[PDB]
């Protein structure tokens, strides 16, 4: 019978309670401080123009039809009450394909302070959508957004705000850095007004900050690149007449200079424009060139050359110059 | 008859059962033990940086409203009363795609002990998140948990400790993982604060060893016979120019190869891995030995015994230096 | 910490013209910054929250302008009821004031 | 809607003064308390913050241990705490609340400190 | 909710069948489709298909929602959808479509005083484009989307064209990497099938590359 | 709108949706029709094709029988978990939905005798079994293999509603490989050991179209066999380019029979191609022989070049004509 | 008239029912006399150890709460009545994932009796586990398993047993074979009781027998590497002064028999041993190596080698008493 005096009063608030209407609906707007608490960043698919978050989705309002007066203050219910209550539809502008936890009960808290303020909170996934300008890649950054709000109430019936200071209003939790690729700087959050034909929406907007790391791209196409050049630029060292020997200098660097023009574009999109590590392969797709248009002129005059002998100087100091002036230009932006 | 009277009793137990109320609201906090029976882990990529593990997640309470005294026995009703219990909100924290097995019905036990003691178990195959570090792939040993904690309770409002001490978990000595082996498994108990309250948290967590000798018969022992093919080059003579700049080329061209096919089924890290470093010295090798060749034919045809015996000498044992250094500092 | 640098310190105009205010601050302010008047021995009121959002009761004349740095204030005509120093605030973070700016009519 | 505070004082150097925000219209344990430095021929400068409904408070990093509030909900007025006010501090204190969009929309009338002879 | 659009919303659905479609032996019902695309997806060469996400609004009259009273709109959320009558439009050469569910269902319901009702929720549809690869890459495509009522034939339902029938977004944070958006076309028609007359609404999307 | 509302709850009430109709009696007929949309694709690794189409069935309850409104009322399909539908289910299932946007696309209109008009829009990848012994030149027969699960023919009996004219939207449908010959309908009554279940079968035929692999495969293969036979005109001295051509060739082609047999199940038996590329290895392979063996020949000739550069062209197009014209 | 008959004797039955208590809970023992009509036999992937079946699962039980005494002996009822009644919790203890086709309407089927007997069948599509040991590769020949018991009823509680002789209770279907790269022998069954830690369980077993057909890893694996090795064998009937050319074939050959080796070891598991696949790519690279070392002496000794002219005799027996051993030892 102890039970009893809880059970008559969650049967009290819902007595009558019509879940189909926003508290204050003929006298105010219904004021929704929302926060987010995000547990892990997860990875960024540069492929499809996405990023997956795992947020700890809080939202609180007032109602005061769900006045109690009891035993205690704050009623930590169970998950199944919050959909006997009225809830806001919060959606993502931004989302394509969020999931809502649900092992081993669905994932949601829902408490009722006894002056009629609620919590509830969500676990969620989202998917969202990361429009990116990936010019300079790999030396790029990109501010991915997250944009949420009501979806059937319009400015004078759901207002959205900040729990607390905007600033702290958005938690990264430390252990939670699943980037693998990126760098999460930092986030900064705004709020808006979107305009819609049926009508003026209240929009919430965050910003992750994300720099790429581009330790990757080095080990796997910079020095690569880089070593076929020296590779190339061997070829002046040897003799003139070692014909079917420095055409394997010249086929096999070129050969292997435009598998990995392919292959460094297949983690890409299909981007029309060009990106930075396109223009650093180009042109070094220009010296291997340039080394052998070289070799076909001293085949054809066929002593030492005066072109082998300017090459092996020329083409090391100009490739050097080109370097310093692509990383400099680039990673000091 | 006796069928009758377990079903009045049952009757008597489900009427006024507020699901939306845990055992003693008003009181102490509810204790739930807990233990795990492991069925197989299944595949860990380091693509996703997940592994996905199939349990018995079994949960135990003592739920007073559920107390009978008639039934001398242990009460094991159908699975779909489940839904009109009280159960804890459990979920686990490094989630991503789990589900309870629903063939032919819904795999979960439920159990009411003669003291209102509530035996609750699934077969859940959950994927958990597991980030890994490869700074000494493949030498590599890993660490990865499955972390468990109540979500809208509180710890006034309930309690976690592993049934059983440290033989909650039973299981982990019999999976066979093809590529890793289980060295060892440990349970934490803690209670981890938010924004919202404190809230108690269990933690399972296995430490992942891998298994090399795939990677010997996959990757290094490809690798270092390419090593070996470079120095046949020493032993041709230096006017045969096509055969050695064919050897060192073809060399350079295996080794080039073997790093992009192998860094293809890794994601992009931007560190560097112990399998690169050792394929980078090995390259660095094949480039040394092209080098020398082209330092012999730029110094006899432009302007060569001794050099080619030294070099003949110093190669093999600079390069079984580095494996003496490789396989001391990471082994 | 942020810091609010209201520019230029005084200045003085007829009624019914152009003027032109100016806040700038240290870092990113994303839309919460709030332009209050202090009439002289009274109390300050709000003239527009948020930015380019106006408050109610004040003229349409008072106007701002909202970017992640610089924000203005704006009146199309200034009226002989605007004897006020106008502050830059914010409340992106815990809440920062600029030094004001005075005007005079003659 | 209707803010109201007490008059002005005149204290000592070195004592401690006592004063208070009343608020009047709407509940004190949905909306921030904040309280701000105005001094003479000066722009404003903020000292703290106060949410009442957990008693949370957090202050300017210049007025550290300058600075109390104490929050009765039950007699819907706020109070100040100056413990060691030095001769420096005269100045006016308003009295604010959070707006719309964090703003102070609604401002009190005001009460000036005199720590003179 | 002040106790009056509560009565007001227990009058409209007591001896409400949502089973039967307003005017269900009198006139066909005519219903107005608007759509709003946000971002059209990647265009899948190998399998002749791609991705759209829209803003679908329908709007139609029921006759039984008339309500007498001062407030003119009843701007519902999600849960009175299931409780009134949907019309069931189906998109024809759709082969994976969902709707989206997080936090609540995205639906809109809104209701006005003369019976007129709006329905609008978002959707992304993997709908079928047929693709030719002569002169490829040096082509151009008009991707369709072509949906229709599934149950009720011509003289059930008429569906018609808003003003605005197809509303385009930004057109710059689009994943059209290959192509690019040269403009849109809506038409209308009747198809013959085996269970009768049905009308059909399209939206051509031409791509050019 | 009152007459109709008075009905659809005077039809519905009592109504016992866990008995069939004529429960007692004589079975039931359910006749059926299915307007195939498009086959989606029809993959050989997984070997399985999926078909879209709009199922539609045919059946007569009589406690579903209507007098005075004079038209074929189409309820919302929200009726049809309240009305006897009967258990159709496709055997060879492997995966299968019906789309849900922006309602449930299913159909009940039920006419005024009782007869239940039925259809869905289904998505199945049904389970296709193919012998590819004569890939790429094959046909394969898929079919989909429709049947009751609860009811025995004496409980339900279905049938091609039209004969042949019932799974229209065959002949435009288009996978991108293969040409649907033709389609013929079966009514089985397959017995397992519960009983007699009737069964309804509808089979396609698909020839492969064949352009693609000489595009792909077969002109890149007979390119290298004319490669090969550059050797014969080279000098025998030339030691070094001739092992160039013949080593290339049988890498070349060990890396197209490697490349090749990627996309393809780990089936035991040898198909058309990899006996056309098997033969082309051996003849390859034969000419690296050859040059060596006249090295040796000479070295441990010309009418030997001369005879080889005759005989290989030759037999090689023998080998063509016998491929060719027992494999079609 | 008929249909009201039949719908008072379903009510009747349905009244007083309660599917939360097991039939003769508190009398006795549920005993649930099972089949298994494998309709199609799923591939059988190598590259996770699990396989895929077709089942139609036939349960059969004994309620003495449902008999009725009508104009009818057998109730051929719909999936709807399967969901109000008690049915067994048979779950797979060794499935992965299931799928229950519910398309168009859900596969199941219910037969009450009148003497109480019902006829409870579904439509399965078991991805059950299949413990592979690939030392043997690829002349292995596993015996996959399929366990299936109660999920929360003891044997005090439930006794599964096989209808028919247990012979012919998990009948197979003709035209069902799905298998490629394996072929069907037999099935056997058994019964096992398991002691987990809730109790004793009735498990049902049945082994599928499988042997992998070899023709595919002929063709693909075992004859390229034997056509390099004699393809590498022509070095040794050139010219002892071509130096290039005989370069190229070593060079060449070791490259492709690297690439052999990557290609290989693919859609196979990352085992932690040595397959009899890479027993004998290993040998046949050994064989290649050496003909080009052997290459390097003839090289170095240079100005016919008799070494020459002893390895083309020596290399192409010691090739064929290896494959005479190896295929042998292991067919
Ligand atoms: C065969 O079995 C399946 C289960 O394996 C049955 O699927 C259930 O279908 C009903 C009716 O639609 C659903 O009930 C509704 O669910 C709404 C929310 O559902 C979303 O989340 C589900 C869980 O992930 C998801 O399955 C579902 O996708 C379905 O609908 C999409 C849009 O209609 C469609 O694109 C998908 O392909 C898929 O069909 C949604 O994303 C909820 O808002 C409603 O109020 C209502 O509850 C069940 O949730 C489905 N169950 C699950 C777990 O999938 C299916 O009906 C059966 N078919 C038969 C009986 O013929
Ligand atoms: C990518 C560069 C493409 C250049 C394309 C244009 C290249 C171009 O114009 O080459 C002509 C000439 C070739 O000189 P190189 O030394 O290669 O060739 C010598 C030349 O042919 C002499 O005439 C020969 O002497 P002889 O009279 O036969 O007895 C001599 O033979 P020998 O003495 O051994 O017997 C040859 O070796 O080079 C220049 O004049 C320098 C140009 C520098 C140009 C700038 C270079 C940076
Ligand atoms: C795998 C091979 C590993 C080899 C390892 C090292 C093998 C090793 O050390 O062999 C030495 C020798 C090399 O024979 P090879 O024919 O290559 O070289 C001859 C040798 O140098 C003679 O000494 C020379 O004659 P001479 O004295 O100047 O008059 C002769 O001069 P020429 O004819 O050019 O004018 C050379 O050709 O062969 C054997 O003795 C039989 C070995 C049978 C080996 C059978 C096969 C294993
Ligand atoms: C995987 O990493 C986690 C940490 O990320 C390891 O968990 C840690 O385990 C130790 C050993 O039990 C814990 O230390 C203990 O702390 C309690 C706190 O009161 C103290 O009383 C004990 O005496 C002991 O020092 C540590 O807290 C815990 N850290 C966590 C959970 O963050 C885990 O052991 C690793 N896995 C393996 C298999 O080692
Ligand atoms: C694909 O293969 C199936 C067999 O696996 C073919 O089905 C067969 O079709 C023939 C022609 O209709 C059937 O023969 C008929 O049998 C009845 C039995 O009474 C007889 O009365 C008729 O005169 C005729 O002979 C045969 O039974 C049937 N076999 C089955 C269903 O197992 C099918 O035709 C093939 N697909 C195509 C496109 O050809
Ligand atoms: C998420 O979890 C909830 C709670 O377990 C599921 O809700 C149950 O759904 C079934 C089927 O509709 C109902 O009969 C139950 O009454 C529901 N509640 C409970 C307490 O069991 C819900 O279906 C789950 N969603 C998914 C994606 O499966
Ligand atoms: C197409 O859209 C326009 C704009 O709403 C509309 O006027 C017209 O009726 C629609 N019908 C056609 C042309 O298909």
């Amino acid at each position: 019978d102890n039970t009893t005096v809880f059970t008559r009063i969650l049967d009290r608030l819902l007595d009558g309670y019509d879940n189909r209407l926003r508290p204050g609906l003929g006298e105010r707007v219904t004021e929704v401080k929302t926060d987010i608490f995000v547990t892990s960043f997860g990875p960024v698919s540069d492929h499809d123009m996405e990023y997956t978050i795992d947020v700890f989705f809080r939202q609180s309002w007032k109602d005061e039809r769900l006045k109690f007066k009891g035993p205690m203050t704050v009623l930590r219910l169970n998950n199944l009450m919050a959909s006997k209550i009225w809830t806001p539809d919060t959606f993502f502008h931004n989302g394509k394909k969020s999931v809502a936890h649900n092992m081993t009960m669905p994932n949601k808290l829902l408490r009722i302070t006894e002056d009629g303020t609620l919590l509830y909170t969500m676990r969620l996934t989202v998917r969202a959508e990361c429009p990116m300008h990936l010019e300079d890649f790999p030396m790029d950054a990109h501010a991915c957004p997250l944009k949420f709000g009501s979806y059937a109430y319009t400015r004078a019936e759901v207002v959205y705000e900040w729990t607390r200071e905007p600033a702290r209003s958005v938690v990264v939790a430390e252990d939670g850095s699943r980037l693998n690729q990126y760098d999460l700087l930092g986030q900064t959050v705004d709020s808006g007004i979107v305009q819609s034909s049926t009508g003026e929406y209240v929009v919430m907007t965050t910003h992750f900050h994300l720099k790429r790391k581009i330790g990757y791209f080095v080990i796997q196409t910079y020095l690569p690149c880089i070593m076929t050049v020296i590779l190339s630029q061997v070829s002046f060292w040897l003799n003139r007449e070692s014909v079917p020997a420095r055409t394997v200098f010249g086929v096999t660097t070129v050969l292997t200079m435009t598998t990995l023009s392919i292959s460094a574009r297949n983690s890409l999109p299909k981007v029309a424009y060009a990106t930075a590590m396109d223009w650093f392969i180009a042109v070094c797709y220009a010296f291997v060139f340039s080394a052998l248009i070289e070799f076909a002129t001293v085949n054809y005059f066929t002593s030492v050359s005066k072109i082998d002998r300017l090459s092996r100087i020329a083409f090391p100091l100009l490739f050097g110059i080109f370097n310093l002036v692509y990383w400099a230009t680039y990673l000091n932006r | 008859g006796n069928m009758s009277f377990v079903k009045e009793t049952v009757d008597k137990l489900l009427k006024g059962y507020d699901i939306r109320l845990r055992p003693d609201f008003g009181g102490p906090p509810v204790c739930v033990g807990m233990n795990i029976d492991i069925a197989s882990i299944d595949m860990v990529s380091e693509v996703n940086m997940d592994y996905t593990l199939t349990m018995y997640f079994q949960q135990y309470w003592r739920d007073k409203r559920l107390a009978y005294s008639g039934i001398p026995l242990n009460l094991t009703l159908d699975n779909r009363v489940a839904d009109q219990l009280w159960v804890p909100d459990t979920y686990f924290l490094n989630d991503k795609k789990s589900f309870v097995h629903g063939v032919t019905v819904k795999n979960r036990m439920i159990r009411l002990h003669p003291d209102g003691t509530v035996l609750y178990g699934l077969r859940i195959t959950t994927t958990a998140a597991c980030m890994m570090d490869l700074r000494r792939y493949p030498l590599d040993e890993q660490n990865c948990t499955l972390e468990i904690e109540s979500y809208g309770y509180t710890t006034d409002d309930i309690e976690f400790y592993w049934r059983g001490g440290d033989k909650a978990v039973t299981g982990v000595e019999r999976i066979e993982l093809p590529q890793f082996s289980i060295v060892e498994h440990r349970l934490v108990s803690r209670n981890v604060v938010f924004a919202t309250g404190a809230y108690p948290r269990l933690s399972l967590s296995f430490r992942l060893k891998r298994n090399i000798g795939y990677f010997i018969l996959q990757t290094y022992m490809p690798s270092i016979l390419i090593t070996i093919l470079s120095w046949v080059s020493f032993w041709i003579n230096y006017d045969a120019s096509a055969a050695r700049v064919a050897l060192g080329i073809t060399t350079v061209l295996t080794m080039t190869t073997i790093n992009t096919h192998l860094r293809e089924t890794l994601p992009k890290i931007p560190y560097v891995k112990a399998i690169d470093m050792y394929l980078m010295g090995c390259f660095v090798f094949v480039f040394l030995a092209l080098l020398e060749y082209a330092f012999v034919n730029y110094i006899f045809f432009g302007r060569v015994n001794a050099i080619d015996r030294w070099s003949r000498i110093v190669f093999p044992f600079t390069f079984s230096l580095f494996n003496l250094v490789y396989w001391l500092y990471y082994v | 910490n942020i810091v609010m640098t209201q520019s230029p310190k005084s200045m003085s105009m007829s009624v019914g013209e152009r003027v032109t205010l100016s806040c700038k601050a240290s870092e990113y302010v994303g839309t919460y910054v709030s332009w209050y008047q202090q009439k002289p021995e009274q109390s300050p009121k709000l003239l527009i929250y948020g930015a380019s959002n106006r408050y109610t009761g004040v003229p349409d004349r008072f106007t701002g302008s909202g970017s992640a740095t610089d924000f203005t204030l704006t009146i199309g005509s200034v009226q002989a009821e605007d004897l006020a120093d106008y502050h830059c605030g914010q409340s992106y973070s815990y809440p920062t004031f600029g030094a004001g700016t005075k005007l005079e009519l003659k | 809607v209707q803010l109201q505070q007490s008059g002005a004082e005149l204290v000592k150097p070195g004592a401690s003064v006592k004063l208070s925000c009343t608020a009047s219209g709407f509940n004190i344990k949905d909306t921030y308390m904040y309280w701000v430095k105005q001094r003479p021929e000066q722009g404003l400068e903020w000292i703290g913050r106060i949410d009442p409904a957990n008693g949370d408070t957090k202050y300017d990093p210049k007025f550290q241990g300058k600075a109390t509030i104490t929050t009765d909900t039950f007699s819907n007025t706020a109070y100040l705490q100056l413990s060691s006010l030095t001769s420096e501090d005269t100045a006016v204190y308003y009295c604010a609340r959070k707006g719309l969009r964090w703003a102070m929309d609604y401002w009190g009338q005001g009460t000036s400190v005199t720590v003179s002879t | 909710p002040e106790g009056d659009v509560t009565v007001i919303l227990n009058n409209l659905l007591e001896g409400y069948d949502n089973k039967l479609r307003p005017d269900i032996g009198v006139k066909p019902t005519l219903i107005h489709t608007d759509m709003y695309v946000n971002s059209i997806g990647p265009v899948n060469a190998i399998n002749m298909e791609y991705t759209i996400d829209i803003f679908f609004a329908q709007t139609w009259y029921d006759r039984r929602l008339k309500f007498n009273s001062t407030i003119k709109v009843l701007r519902l959320n999600s849960n009175m959808v299931g409780k009134i009558w949907i019309p069931d439009t189906f998109f024809r050469n759709s082969k994976k479509a969902d709707a989206h569910w997080i936090t609540t269902p995205n639906r809109m319901l809104r209701i006005w005083n003369d019976g007129r009702v709006l329905y609008t929720l978002r959707l992304t549809i993997d709908a079928e484009c047929q693709l030719q690869l002569h002169n490829f890459p040096m082509d151009e495509h008009s991707c369709p989307l072509e949906f229709s009522s599934y149950g009720y034939p011509r003289e059930e339902i008429v569906y018609q064209w808003k003003r605005s029938s197809v509303e385009v977004g930004d057109t710059r944070s689009w994943r059209l990497y290959q192509f690019s958006f040269v403009g849109l076309r809506n038409t209308t028609e009747v198809v013959k099938t085996t269970s009768g007359d049905y009308v059909v609404m399209s939206v051509y999307f031409d791509l050019s590359r």
